[PDB]
């Protein structure tokens, strides 16, 4: 079984967003009222799934073939999975899912007039390699007009999970696009107080990750919490 | 002082987090390997559990696209980390409520004691991570059972809540689903009877 | 008929792009090597068509029609066309062209390994109103690789052609948009020498415009030479 | 000094053109209403000819993907600008070299005589803009034609080509097409016998 | 044999200088006026020579031996060799040749009249270790004068030749000394646009690798192209 | 964007290079073992060709300073990367032009044909770079056999060139020198037959 | 992006509201003409209503110096935009409670129904704009009446609001005044049973 090694350094309350946040409508009733209750670390805590065996396919991570070829934008989304002290994650599970080109995603809830894609479904996983690395083949989704504030759209954006060593670690995040004027406007990224914590959604254009005449690239590093031995405890 | 490596910002998972980690739900076609809320296979060693609830937002709403995910000992208060789909029981799992209804359900056993890192036994207690759409970070949370009240008393994290009131929303009430022993656990995310959630 | 009555403000040859750039490789062999030879305005070069009466399509300007929908992007491109004095110039025709979500164009000699969209083919016009504006309904095109240096992409962009009061004011040029990172890479963007220049190539986002919960919009305003009456001639 | 808002800067018309500005040509489907080729109807005043020719690059290739627009007076030297489908001359007109052999043509009538702003009369001459990948700003020229001499040796705007010898380059020499009336001008864009272009 | 498995980053044509720098004389007849063309990569790029089994002599690398003592300044230059991604290029050929003291070189055709040294060549070789780190043993050149414009002086360099991991990282350099006041004179130099490459160019003077009392040391790093693993082709 | 450390900038190889690449040439002492001219021993298999050119400047002078570099399947279409003095085939080699004449030799064999990335076979070729005063960056051609010209007018690559008459100036002209098989290949950087050359 | 001018910033309207906009209730002498809350003449066509409310705070305290200005359509579903004391009916009007009981009345017809921009018949309604001391940027609401159900159920506005238990807030309830048909529509700015508030 699984033993209690490891410590994870506390999370940053005031770098990631805050539970209330009004101009995002749906936190409102979403968010506790009570303080959070601190607890200390125990095995319960510092352990988690490990999915070295999980069966994955062939092409669980080619968002190209594992639904024709999609319309859109041809890109690898690739980068590294590391903790707060740089030291690579690897074997771990990054799960991501996305609209198609035009901004509709393939859930029965979705009813943005734009189209489906025939040959596009929008989930994709991967599991880390030796060094921490990871990687997908996709296409750039769209923008989505969503119902917050009477014309509030969304910047084009991967939703993320990722693993990590310890349910403690366990993360849900959103990648955003290197430049895309949506950024600074979206109640949910604006969630985030610190400019300098924003940057860390943007994923760069990676012109020496792509396949000329074929699809370009983005490069997308995460930063899980840092791992430490247990010490004098 | 030192700074390390910021780690990377939350964010809400979205009303479509179906499509991504709840593919059944989506209503999209599956993998051939998938994570979801059955931990133990009938032949799993321990007390056969079902546990069901709902998620209720700050105006006594059912919160319908939530999704959850669970971290619980065997029976014999073992965690067993090596997931994969042959194992007679996997401490982890993966849950969401139903559009309708709103109710989510797990497959389970009841889990064995586990020591704090001082050497103290914690109650039988499932982990719970709550995500859904207008939560900007996940929610902790712990589920401990009505019919382990002795070893509840003594337990080194609930005895951490100040007011004896806020403990017991962290308690699963027993019952039975079609004569089978199950509990309810019902998640209230603010207001009267907010569950306590954890920070770690 | 037409008549001389018009002077157009000379072109600043250091603003446009010059004929050779040679990062730009089809500039090479493609650009005169002796000086142009400059020469006085008359009728010929002062008077140009005018396609008040050409028969417009209903749909000639919207894209998304004038071909299912297509897929990728909904956006309203607009803007007004004014001279260097800042005069609106009416009744003008604005015409348009590009690729596809993907980056695919609806052209023969297109080999790009990206598909076409059955429900989108790539052309627009329209005539400017009384006070110069257009607009165009299209989807946002995607960047498309091409064989110029080894790994050469194109930011997203749509080709423009704008006709203007004679064949002096006539100009063919392409939109790129707000923030996107190949911009600054791209060697015919850059074969504009000026900063400044390219600026002006770079439609804005215009969320004032945008239709909620359906389209985004861009705003491209358009200036051509200035025109003048003559004076002691 | 006095600055002006800047003219929005000239980009090449790239490879594609022709899905824009040559629906035909593109392979596509045309619209109701299309630019073109043909300035003249059959009963139409003046002298009917056949324009071609063919675009060089510094190399002495071909330019298939070229696209030129010209400006002409009628025969009786005036510019019909109101352009209609309807009309049995309009001045303006559309042309690109083809992918295969890589030569345009326009079906005119010989623009009759024009004076400059001075007074003047000019040689009887068309217009033309030519675009092109490569191209970062569209070239002007004049097409003169060989049977004109007397006129194009006084042309005030021939003349002020320093070198007789570049003033050659903007004559077209009369042929025949299937025996009808046809004048040749080819453009050398680069090198040897490089075309005259013009700033106005 | 060698295999198909690496891709190479496109170079950087406007970090490297360009073909045709006209105040370097020589290069007005030497460069293309076409452009280049380029192509994909295939075994025939990606792969190259591999020296491991070159029987290199004992002072192969040692110039104050290779060839009584040498007059002139006695020193060290050493270094490593990394790639664009950092990592230590392993068992490649670093080869360079130089002049002595006084600015001769010890060819033919070097007529200048500072005279030649009787105990010195001005070649050596060495194989990188696996760390990617080479070292030569020599005396540091004098300034050469040479008919470009009518008073051109070379700044005392190194020529230096790399192999890397295939033809396509092989590179052809100079290597500068600190603070030289020719550097910036030079024509060779000025063929490099951006004076942050030319900084790449010069060794620093390093008192840490010196040998007291006997010579001083420079530290020159070269950066060859990057190297990938091939992804979604 | 993303941007990794910048490769170290090419210098030209000055008119001394031989000095260091070309012992003999320099007219210096060589060393034990030099990488030269003779990729192949007698005795290596597949056919043994010579293969001998020049180089000319844009003013149509000959190029007495240059350095060559070729890389080469052997006649498996193999790459023979281990460098070794004691191998049969080398498939790396070096020459340089003479201060007289100004002509280089290679002595090798013709290779085999090699597959491009996408699987598609490439005509039998000879990778070559040519360095020397004036040259800031080599430049990168191949060498074509006018003899294989099923294959060559097939080969991906070649057919990368938009004009068929570029193609052509990578073509080496089949001879014999004393009734042994030759392959002249003249490499003009500049102006009138302007040899191609690549970026990769 | 593209920034047009900024509008002027919202303030409270403050307790003293009434003079400059309800002289009467001020307490001061009226002009000629005034805007208030007697829509319909007692000759105008429709279904005469009197409609009535008041209005409480986060506190369930009475607010006793809000202003409202109602917009709605003639009983034919129409806009009467020129406003005009002698007209029978008008489209607009104004209402404020009072410093006693606190309640406010208006005198109006039933309005018909309007599509919105989608072509879709909205249920009938009254839109309403609140402001009042405390209030920085005024709040709008509708209002629905209980005895239109059917209409209520399709409305595109209604459907709009997640939950069914809000929609409710919206809907005035019925009953009668000196045997005049009478409709109660209280507003809860906050807490318990608070009404919705749009934003367009
Ligand atoms: O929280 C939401 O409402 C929301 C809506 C749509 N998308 O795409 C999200 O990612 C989040
Ligand atoms: O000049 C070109 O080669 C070129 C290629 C592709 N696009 O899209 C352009 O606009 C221009
Ligand atoms: O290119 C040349 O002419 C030149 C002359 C002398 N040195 O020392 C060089 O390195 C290059
Ligand atoms: O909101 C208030 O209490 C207040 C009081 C007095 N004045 O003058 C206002 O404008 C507002
Ligand atoms: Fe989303
Ligand atoms: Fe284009
Ligand atoms: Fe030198
Ligand atoms: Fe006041």
């Amino acid at each position: 079984p699984a033993q209690d090694n490891s410590r994870f350094v506390i999370r940053d309350r005031n770098w990631h967003p805050k539970a209330l946040t009004p101009d995002y409508k749906t936190s409102i009733a979403r968010s506790p009222r009570q303080a959070l209750v601190s607890i200390p670390q125990s095995i319960s805590e510092t352990t988690g799934p490990n999915f070295s065996h999980l069966g994955f396919g062939a092409h669980d991570h080619d968002l190209l073939l594992n639904f024709g070829l999609p319309i859109g934008e041809r890109i690898i989304v690739a980068g590294r999975v590391v903790d707060q002290y740089g030291k690579p994650v690897p074997n771990t599970l990054v799960e991501m899912w996305q609209a198609n080109a035009g901004g509709r995603y393939r859930h029965k809830n979705d009813r943005y007039l734009a189209p489906l894609d025939p040959n596009f479904g929008g989930v994709g996983r991967c599991l880390t390699d030796s060094d921490g690395y990871y990687s997908f083949r996709t296409i750039k989704p769209g923008p989505y007009p969503w119902r917050n504030g009477p014309n509030d759209w969304r910047p084009a954006h991967i939703h993320f999970g990722i693993s990590g060593p310890s349910i403690a670690t366990k993360l849900i995040t959103q990648l955003y696009f290197e430049g895309d004027p949506l950024i600074p406007m979206c109640p949910i990224v604006k969630s985030i107080a610190n400019p300098e914590a924003v940057q860390q959604l943007i994923a760069k254009l990676d012109m020496n990750n792509a396949n000329p005449m074929d699809c370009l690239a983005y490069r997308f590093d995460i930063v899980l919490r840092g791992q430490r031995k247990t010490h004098f405890e | 002082p030192i700074e390390l490596l910021p780690e990377t910002p939350s964010q809400t998972a979205g009303p479509y987090v179906h499509i991504g980690l709840a593919l059944e739900a989506a209503g999209n076609p599956t993998r051939d390997q998938e994570i979801w809320n059955r931990l133990a296979k009938p032949d799993a060693p321990g007390e056969h559990i079902l546990l069901l609830g709902q998620v209720y937002d700050g105006n006594g709403h059912l919160v319908r696209d939530s999704f959850l995910e669970v971290w619980q000992a065997d029976a014999n208060g073992e965690y067993q980390d090596a997931y994969n789909l042959e194992n007679a029981f996997n401490s982890f799992g993966r849950t969401a409520t139903t559009f309708d209804a709103g109710e989510w359900t797990l497959h389970t056993v009841k889990p064995g004691v586990v020591n704090n890192a001082a050497g103290v036994p914690m109650a039988p207690h499932i982990n719970i991570s709550l995500f859904a759409r207008g939560i900007n970070i996940h929610l902790h949370t712990r589920l401990y059972f009505d019919d382990e009240a002795q070893a509840n008393a003594k337990c080194p994290v609930l005895n951490l809540i100040e007011q004896p009131q806020r403990r017991e929303t962290l308690i699963a009430k027993r019952c039975e689903v079609d004569g089978k022993t199950a509990y309810r656990f019902d998640i209230r995310i603010q207001g009267e009877g907010e569950t306590v959630f954890f920070d770690f």
